[PDB]
Order: structure tokens, then C-alpha cells, then sequence
């Protein structure tokens, strides 16, 4: 059995750690006409594996604790799915997307490799003997000889033909892709039950039940089917949809409701959703969305009260010169006893050549933009060092005419301090606007004045884990915090004021959940004094998991040694230890050892397959940064 | 297997250090990684430390070498410097070990030439059989992709203000054609040759 | 009734360093970096959900959810795009009229996270990748 | 329905090595025992690198040099050879000269360790 591409076993995740966490969010406005104060705070705990959340709401006017949402969400492996208890929401690929209370179990698509995600044709067939066989290159192995079924290819989208060629059999694969198309031999199910949660207060509140399956049958078919059970409404939903290949892609579904009214009134419906997305022609991509729901097709969330008689949406893209891409978009719907018909064309022609990038947009009322975004970096050299270099000018009009003309960039040395001044002009008001966020170590802090307002706003995250409190960046979803003891400002890489404090803990905001990602403690603007065994380490986070990244630091200054033993260098391999710091290293050659947090006196031991070597360093080698002794051994 | 983490690097003059990742991805073989610099003749020298000198790597994992500058402000500042970085992975029979050489350069802070123009400012000098290239750049040029008609000729690399003599057969095309090569370790589009 | 966060109009994500490792052939993928447009004075009467619509050049017809590079003198990379993902994990098209996935607003200030990577369309070379697209903020 | 506003994104992207991984397992080629020899063939993947950094490559040998003969290996009496698929003779200790993604070489008689240098123009 071949493993999927990036496949990790189920037995490599972490779970996380038991952490409470916090993410506050405080915004003040002070508007000055010729004052708010809002507060969102999410608490959590992370025990076991469970995930407990909780949203609260503050406001002040120039105390109001308002509740939001409180769920317990956890992962279940041996189900490959996630179950949420609590107020959560339903996506709702086939039926409306709803907000409850309540419990659900749901498949979750990042929980598998990335191989395994979107459509693509599984190769099946015989090679005969020892086959090297090539997909156009997304796959080139070889297979023994007997029945091969081909499943890494990549989700490629429309793409075109994929090319196989067996050493010689030559077939092609077609393929196009629907959104609700699955893979052969795939399964995603979603089971909701429990009482239903909207923000409109008229709207009354029912127990629903949901089920929502989706299968992948060979030879590019999926069935898709759905039902929604409630006190009034009743509703099943079935759906096929098929790849032809060449011809294109097909989805179609019909969903049959006994649905009644805020009336006693009872009314059956039926509507079918058609969806075409047409391959590649010439160049030319073409999706077509049709709805057609006949007089008395109702949704549950009209029948929760205290027509549409059809919807058509036509997109085509088209590429030019390899740097135009016209964007033709129309939406036209009508309604049922009402002749008015709401229509919608959208009409963009994009084009970024050089470092150029002009947009000019068309819409239907009318409303036509000009958009010119002109980076900085293309006229002074890249070699000077100015901070103007991390600059851009956008200039943008709109007709009414709206005129707005602005720099923005970064001009810190982590580029944290994000600056944006932007004058503008609406035709005779004159508003210009200017921005200062700082995303440093200990929080995002964001000012702003438009000419009055004035906006100021603290965006942090306080992490209680086992080893002390650690303020850091907002928190979204998986966090990971990396302890580095010893080790004071000690900046990570790939990220953004993330520095790390006088603790030494600090924390990575996002990392991808289910995937292997780098955390990595940049050596560069770390201080001499300190030394990292291992500077990088992997961790792979699941959904809300609190991974920890372990860093051990010597502090004690470093030190290379040049060690004769018999007035003759140290062996190759000879393992010097010291006690005195608990350190260890491996001679490297012409008996020469390097070592990281050595005091300045002490004496090595060494380990050939037992030799003591004192030493001392007088003071001024501690100011210096690598400091070279030689010392003969016993 | 080992592997670097990049082809070629640069060190600017000033900067106390440079940082440098070694990888492993083979989860079931132990490796020892030994570091190393050397001139542009080949020659261990002193005036560039790497850390850890030597260390051990067990399982898929990677490590983060410290170059550490020791030439003491000993270097011109009007052109760039060309060493060697040398990585061994040490894992009747024969044992393999594998030593990776990267370029490194040392450029200095002020230079009037961005490095990007210096590639269209090469010179080329047609010999009765050799080509010899006048590069007036202040960067080091690494010369490929050298064809001449329908003869293509072999690649080569051109210290800063000097010439370097490579050979011509008595048949190659009048036209010259070559690419150069970034900081990024990519070939530059195809560039003619501005005879003198 | 809500105004678009100021500052969050001109916004500069930085992706980082990618190697051509982890760029093998299409349909490979890179680390993610997350970004949020920010949403300030929030009146969820008069607007109960909101949608961000991302408009911007495709790197080429068959793959018009990716975003296309920039030419640069110093060398631009080759076959390789700019993806975008809304927080569902679902990729975002192009088009300029795909909305993402329908977030409920709430009073105060609100943030929409979304995350941005590296999508190989082929052979990885290396060079600068500078890319920008336009987005869309739609009330509802 | 208003406009946001432009959002940029900005990156780098570097190129690496091409990873060494010998046919043998811990890259040790065993050769057996002595009473040239029996060739002992050995293979070289250059994995996970693009076609262009992979052929400016320069591939050459050195190691500890025989007394009697400073170009063969030293291991009585005797020595390791190794030449090419063509079968002439690569004296060790020379300087590179450029050579797909799979090298194979050929070990005879005539332990020991052999310095594999790949220099990367």
C-alpha cells in the first residue's frame, strides 16, 4: 500500500498542552465634529484535548458583558472528524449555510495530505514488466508489475490533459473540476442536530436536524444527497455531478421541500441547481450557475419567520498577452409575483506590467474605477538602504468622483511600523486619512487620524501555560510557543516583530494545522552570550492545539579549545564534556573542540573511547565574542 | 542525505554574522557535519569562522551554521571577495563521503554598480582563438550559457576589474550570446555580447 | 453604516523565503502567512454579514485562482503564483465577483483572517516575487 | 459595496543543493574480500534539484593517496580503482571536469574513504 505524498501518521500529532488562553482586543474612536470604546475578549482552555472558547463583548459610549459564543470543539482521529458542542455555524455546501446551538460531527478535508484534497483523476490499469511510468511532471516513479492505482496527483483545477505514458500504452486523462465534485473512493459527511441560532430576534427558535453526505463513485461520478428534518420543515436534497473531460464538468441537484409558512398554510417546492463550468478553449474559462425554483420552494430560514423565480450567474475569464485578464461577470435574477428583475454586470480589464499595476473596472447606476499601484523599488536603486525604498504610491479614481492619492510602506528596520498617508477628494470634501501600525513583540498597536478622528486600538494575547504567563501577538486558531530560556530579544524568523522576551517564551501567532512547519530562532540578531543547541525544530499542530518548540540556550561565552594530548592533537571523534556548565562537543580536527557555555574557569574531560584538561580565561576574553585557548591534557 | 540551503552567499561588510541552514530528511541515518572555509585558492584560512565546527544529526532534522567574520576590516572595499565554503557529511568497504563547496562573497557597503546592471556591462575581446572577457564590474561574474553561434563554449567565472582568457574554435558563430547568474542562484535571460 | 478599517486599505503581507524544494511541480505549495482585513464602527442593523471579493491578474488561463508575478530587472520568479485561502481553507478564485465565505459582523471591531502562500505552476525558479491584488469589501 | 484598497505581497525565493543519496545503504559500498578484480558498481542520486543547478555541477574525487601509486586509494600491496561508466580511468586527487541525475561508478581491486567533492558554480 503506497502512502499518499505527505502523509504523517496520526501518531506524530500533538495534541497540545493544558494552557489557558486569552486575546484581547480594545478599540477607542475619538471622532470630534464640527467618543466609543469597544472591547472583544475571547477566553479559552485548552485541558486534555478538548478546546473550550468563549466570546465576550464590552462597550462604552461618551458596562455592557454581552456573551457571544461558548463551544467545545475536539478532534476524533479514529472518526477522522471533528465534533462541536455549542454554538457553532454549518457551511452548507448544498443547503443554507445556518448558525445553531448544538451538536456536530463533521469530516474535515485538512486532516488529510494535500494530495488527497480537490478533484483529480486516480489512475488505475496494468503495466506490463517494470514500468516506468510518467504523468505530465507531477508524478515519475516506477510500479511492480500488476495492478497500479495512481493517486497522488495534485489538485491542478481545469488545468488541461494530464499525459501517461507507460515503458508503451498511451492514454490520455481529461478532466475539468466542480467545486462539488470528490475524488473516487471519498467520503465527507456533516450530521447536525440541535436548536437553531440567528441574530434576528423575530425569528423563532427550532430543534433541526441536518445531514449532509458526500460520496465519490468511480470514473469521475459523485452523489450527493442531504436532508433537513425540523417541526415544519422537511426537506431532501439529491444531487449528481460528473466529469466528462474534454466536454467539461456537470453538477445538478434537485431538492424536494414540504415546507410551512409563519402561516398554518402548507406549501411543497422543488428547485434545481445547474452548474457547467466549461474547460479550457483556444484561454477562455467559463462557469455558469442556474437556479430554478419553482412557486413554493421555501428555505428553512423563511419558515423559522414569527419568491425567487430564477437566479443565473454567467463568469468568463479570459487572459492576454499573458498580462491582461478580462473579467466579465453577470447576475439576473427574477422573483415570483413581483416582475422586478435585479441585474448585475461586472466588467474588469487587469494588467501589471513591470512593476506597474493598473486595474480598470466597470460596473452596472453605474460605477467605473482607475486603480494604479507604482512600488517605489522601481526607480531608486534596490542597494541603498533608505527606509523611503519600502514605499509604494496608489492612485485611485473613481466616477460622483472620488480622487485618492497616497504613500504607504514600511519604514522600520523589522518593517513593524506600517505607514500609510493618503490624501483624497470627494466631488467638495477634502478627507485625507494617515495610519501607524506597530506589530511588535508585546502586542499591535494601530493609530489613525483622518482629517476629526482619531482611532487607537491594542490587539494582544496572554498565553498561561505551565511555565509562566507569555504576552504576545493576537492569537489565531493554532498557536506555537517556542521557550527559549536564557536567550533575551531573540527575533524568529519568517515573521514579524515576533521576539521573543526577557522570559525567553514568546509565540508564533499561526502555524498550518496537519503540516509540518519550521520554527526557527534567528541566529543573526541574537546576543553573543547565548548559544542555541538546535535552532530549528518542527511541530505539527492540530486544530486549536498549543504546540510547544523546545530551544535549549547555553549562556556561558563560547569557546574553542585546542587540546594535545602527549604534545599531539586530540583524536578525531573524542568527545569533550564539561561539567561545569553541563556542556558537550565533538573534536573537530587538528584537535580543535568548540564549546558553548563555558565559565571562565573550569576543567574539560575528554573521552578518546578519560583525560582532564584545566583552564582558565582571564576577564577580558568574556568581552570578547569567540574566544581561542589552547590547553594540554593530562 | 545532506543538503544547503542555498547555492551562494553573500556577506555584506559590517554584519557580524551570517546564517546558513543544513538539512537532513533521511529519518534512519546518523550524520557527522563538519564545516569549513577556505581562500579563493583552496587553502583552509583563518579569516572566516564557521560554528559549529563539527557537529552530529540523528534522524530528519536540520541545523543552523553561524559564519562569523574574523578578517578584522583586512579586506578592500572597492571590490567584492570570492571564498570557499566546504560542508562534509560523514556518514572489506568503501565509505562515502560527501563534501559540498559553495561560493561565498563577501561585498563590501558602498558600491557604485547595483549588482543586477553589472551583467550587461561585460565586454568581450575576440582573440585569433581565444575570447577574453573585460568585466569593469565590481562584482564577480559567473560567466554561463557562453555560446557562439553554433558553437557553445564552456562556462566561466571573472574576478572583478580583470580579464579571464577562455577558448574559440577557428568555426564559431560571430555572434556571442551568455547569461549570468543572480544572488538567487538563477540565469539571467540571454544577453548579447558588446564588442570592443 | 461600517467603514472599512483605515490603514487596512494599504497593506503589506511579507511571505518570507520559500525554497525551490518545496516547489517540485504544479500543484505544490509553500508555508502560510496570516493577515486579516480589520473592520472598525461596525452596525450590525443595518448589515448582519460581510464578504471580501479579491480581484487581480492571473498568473495565466487555467489557473485564474492564482495571482501572477510581477517582472522585476533583477529577476523575477518563473511558474510560481500567489495563492489566497479564506478561513475555511477553501482557495479563493480570482474572477472579481467570487465572494468568500460569508462571515456574521458583530458591534465593535471586527477582523476577517485570511492566509496567503505560495502555489507552484510549474518548474521553481528562484528570484524576487512581488505580487498585489486588489479586495473587495461587501455588506450584507 | 466600496472599495477596499490594494494589498500587496512580497517575497523571495532562493534556490538549494542537490541532495546526494548513494544506492547503498549509509553510503557504504561493500567490496568483498581478497585472496584487476570483480568491479563493484556504486550509484549517486542527485534528488530534489532543478536540471540547471544540477548540471553546474563539478563532481571530482580525492582521498588518502597509495605510496606506491599517489592516483589509486590507499587500502596489502594493493589499492581501489575507480572508473566511470566508459570505463576510463579517473585519477583521484584532479581537478573538476562537469560529467544526468544518476552517476554510476565502478570500484575494483588492484577499507578506505573517498572524499566526494561537489563544487556548485
Amino acid at each position: 500500500s503506497n502512502r499518499a505524498r505527505g502523509y504523517i501518521p496520526p501518531e506524530l500529532w500533538d495534541p497540545g498542552i493544558n494552557a489557558g488562553l486569552l486575546n484581547y482586543n480594545f478599540s477607542g474612536n475619538s471622532v470630534q465634529n464640527r467618543h466609543y470604546a469597544y472591547l472583544n475578549l475571547q477566553s479559552g482552555l485548552n485541558i486534555g484535548a478538548w478546546r473550550l472558547r468563549d466570546n465576550t463583548t464590552w462597550s462604552y459610549n461618551s458596562n455592557k458583558w454581552q456573551h457571544i459564543n461558548t463551544w467545545l470543539e475536539r478532534d476524533i482521529i479514529p472518526l477522522r472528524s471533528r465534533l462541536t458542542l455549542g454554538d457553532g455555524y454549518t457551511q452548507g455546501d448544498i443547503f443554507d449555510g445556518i448558525n445553531f446551538r448544538g451538536a456536530q460531527l463533521a469530516s474535515d478535508d485538512n486532516m488529510l495530505p494535500d494530495s488527497q484534497r480537490g478533484f483529480a483523476p486516480v489512475i488505475h490499469g496494468i503495466a506490463r514488466g517494470t514500468a516506468q511510468v510518467t504523468i505530465k511532471d507531477i508524478y515519475n516513479s516506477t510500479v511492480p508489475p500488476g495492478p497500479f492505482t495512481i493517486n497522488d496527483i495534485y489538485a491542478a483545477g481545469n488545468s488541461g490533459d494530464l499525459q501517461v505514458t507507460i515503458k508503451t500504452q498511451i492514454f490520455t486523462v481529461p478532466y475539468s473540476s466542480v467545486p462539488l465534485l470528490q475524488r473516487e473512493g471519498h467520503t465527507r459527511y456533516s450530521i447536525t442536530a440541535g436548536e437553531y441560532r440567528s441574530g434576528n430576534a423575530q425569528q423563532e427558535k427550532p430543534r433541526f436536524f441536518q445531514s449532509t453526505l458526500l460520496h465519490g463513485l468511480p470514473a469521475g461520478w459523485t452523489i450527493y444527497g442531504g436532508t433537513q428534518l425540523a417541526d415544519r420543515y422537511r426537506a431532501f436534497n439529491f444531487g449528481i455531478g460528473k466529469n466528462m473531460g474534454a466536454l467539461g464538468a456537470l453538477s445538478v441537484d434537485m431538492t424536494q421541500a414540504n415546507s410551512t409558512l409563519p402561516d398554518d398554510s402548507q406549501h411543497d417546492g422543488q428547485s434545481v441547481r445547474f452548474l457547467y463550468n466549461k474547460s479550457l478553449n483556444e484561454t477562455n474559462i467559463q462557469l455558469v450557475g442556474y437556479r430554478y425554483s419553482t412557486s413554493g420552494y421555501f428555505n428553512f430560514a423563511d419558515t423559522t419567520y414569527s419568491n425567487k423565480r430564477g437566479k443565473l450567474q454567467l463568469t468568463v475569464t479570459q487572459q492576454l498577452g499573458r498580462t491582461s485578464t478580462l473579467y466579465l461577470s453577470g447576475s439576473h435574477q427574477t422573483y415570483w409575483g413581483t416582475s422586478n428583475v435585479d441585474e448585475q454586470f461586472q466588467a474588469g480589464l487587469n494588467t501589471a506590467f513591470e512593476d506597474i499595476n493598473w486595474t480598470l473596472s466597470y460596473s452596472l447606476d453605474q460605477m467605473l474605477a482607475l486603480n494604479v499601484n507604482i512600488p517605489f523599488s522601481h526607480w531608486l536603486r534596490s542597494d541603498s538602504k533608505s527606509q523611503w525604498r519600502h514605499a509604494s504610491a496608489s492612485y485611485s479614481m473613481s466616477h460622483r468622483m472620488t480622487n485618492l492619492a497616497g504613500v504607504y510602506g514600511t519604514l522600520l528596520e523589522d518593517n513593524n511600523l506600517s505607514y500609510s498617508v493618503q490624501t483624497g477628494y470627494a466631488g467638495s470634501g477634502s478627507t485625507g486619512y494617515a495610519t501607524l501600525n506597530y506589530r511588535g513583540g508585546y502586542g499591535n498597536a494601530n493609530i489613525g487620524y483622518s482629517h476629526k478622528q482619531l482611532y487607537y486600538g491594542v490587539s494582544g494575547g496572554v498565553l498561561a501555560h505551565a511555565n509562566g504567563v507569555t504576552l504576545g501577538q493576537p492569537l489565531n486558531d493554532t498557536v506555537v510557543l517556542v521557550k527559549a530560556p536564557g536567550a533575551k530579544d531573540a527575533k524568529v524568523e519568517n515573521q514579524t516583530g515576533v521576539r521573543t522576551d526577557w522570559r525567553g517564551y514568546a509565540v508564533l501567532p499561526y502555524a498550518t494545522e496537519y503540516r509540518e512547519n519550521r520554527v526557527a530562532l534567528d541566529t543573526n540578531t541574537l546576543a553573543d552570550n547565548v548559544d542555541l543547541d538546535n535552532a530549528v525544530a518542527n511541530v505539527v499542530p492540530t486544530r486549536g492545539a498549543i504546540v510547544r518548540a523546545e530551544f535549549k540556550a547555553r549562556v556561558g561565552i563560547k569557546l574553542l579549545m585546542t587540546l594535545t594530548h602527549n604534545n599531539k592533537p586530540l583524536p578525531f571523534g573524542a568527545m569533550v564534556t564539561s561539567e561545569s556548565s553541563q556542556s558537550s562537543g565533538i573534536v573537530a580536527d587538528n584537535g580543535q573542540v568548540y564549546l558553548s557555555g563555558m565559565p571562565l574557569a573550569g576543567k574539560v574531560q575528554v573521552k578518546w573511547g578519560h583525560c582532564v584538561a584545566n583552564y582558565q580565561l582571564p576577564p577580558e576574553s568574556q568581552q570578547q565574542l569567540l574566544t581561542q585557548l589552547s590547553a594540554e591534557c593530562r | 542525505g545532506v543538503a544547503l540551503g542555498a547555492t551562494r552567499v553573500i556577506y555584506p561588510a559590517g554584519q557580524k554574522q551570517e546564517q546558513l541552514a543544513v538539512t537532513n530528511n533521511d529519518e534512519n541515518s546518523t550524520y557527522l557535519i563538519q564545516s569549513w572555509v577556505e581562500n579563493a585558492d583552496g587553502v583552509k584560512d583563518g579569516r572566516f569562522i564557521v560554528t559549529p565546527p563539527l557537529f552530529a544529526m540523528k534522524g530528519k532534522k536540520e541545523n543552523t551554521l553561524r559564519i562569523l567574520d574574523a578578517t578584522n576590516n583586512q579586506l578592500p572595499q572597492d571590490r567584492e571577495s570570492l571564498f570557499w565554503m566546504n560542508v562534509k557529511a560523514i556518514p572489506n568497504t568503501l565509505q562515502l563521503a560527501i563534501i559540498s563547496r559553495i561560493k561565498l562573497y563577501y561585498r563590501p557597503a558602498k558600491l557604485a554598480l547595483p549588482p543586477d546592471q553589472a551583467a550587461e556591462k561585460l565586454r568581450f575581446r575576440r582573440s585569433a582563438n581565444s575570447l577574453t572577457l573585460i568585466n569593469p564590474t565590481p562584482y564577480y561574474l559567473t560567466v554561463t550559457e557562453l555560446n557562439a553561434g553554433t558553437r557553445v563554449l564552456e562556462n566561466a567565472l571573472v574576478p572583478p576589474m580583470g580579464e579571464s582568457t577562455v577558448k574559440l574554435p577557428s568555426d564559431a558563430g560571430s555572434n556571442i550570446t551568455y547569461r549570468t547568474i543572480n544572488d538567487y542562484g538563477a540565469l539571467t535571460p540571454k544577453m548579447t555580447g558588446v564588442m570592443e | 453604516a461600517c467603514a472599512v478599517d483605515a490603514g487596512s486599505v494599504d497593506q503589506t503581507v511579507q511571505l518570507g523565503q520559500v525554497r525551490t524544494a518545496s516547489l517540485a511541480q504544479e500543484g505544490a505549495t509553500s508555508s502560510a502567512v496570516g493577515f486579516n482585513i480589520q473592520l472598525n464602527d461596525c452596525d450590525t442593523n443595518v448589515a448582519s454579514k460581510a464578504a471580501v471579493a479579491f480581484l487581480g491578474t492571473a498568473i495565466d488561463a487555467g489557473h485564474t485562482n492564482v495571482l501572477a508575478l510581477q517582472s522585476s530587472a533583477a529577476g523575477s520568479a518563473t511558474n510560481v503564483g500567489v495563492q489566497i485561502l479564506d478561513r475555511t481553507g477553501a482557495a479563493l478564485t480570482l474572477d472579481g465577483a467570487t465572494f468568500s465565505s460569508e462571515t456574521t459582523l458583530n458591534n465593535g471591531t471586527n477582523t476577517i483572517p485570511f492566509q496567503a502562500r505560495y502555489f507552484a505552476t510549474g518548474a521553481a525558479t528562484p528570484g524576487a516575487a512581488n505580487a498585489d491584488a486588489t479586495f473587495k469589501v461587501q455588506y450584507q | 459595496t466600496l472599495p477596499g484598497g490594494n494589498m500587496q505581497f512580497q517575497g523571495v525565493i532562493i534556490a538549494e543543493t542537490c541532495r546526494i543519496e548513494a544506492g547503498d545503504k549509509q553510503m557504504t559500498v561493500n567490496m568483498g574480500q581478497i585472496s584487476d578484480s570483480a568491479p563493484v558498481p556504486f550509484v549517486i542520486h542527485l534528488r530534489e534539484c532543478s536540471t540547471v543547478v544540477s548540471e553546474r555541477v563539478g563532481v571530482a574525487f580525492h582521498g588518502v593517496a597509495d605510496g606506491k601509486n599517489p592516483d589509486v586509494l590507499s587500502v596489502t600491496n594493493i589499492g581501489v580503482a575507480l572508473f566511470d561508466d566508459e570505463g576510463n580511468l579517473v585519477p583521484i586527487n584532479r581537478p573538476p571536469a562537469n560529467w544526468s541525475t544518476s552517476l554510476h561508478f565502478i570500484a575494483k581491486y588492484r577499507n578506505a574513504q573517498a572524499w566526494f567533492s561537489l563544487t556548485y558554480q
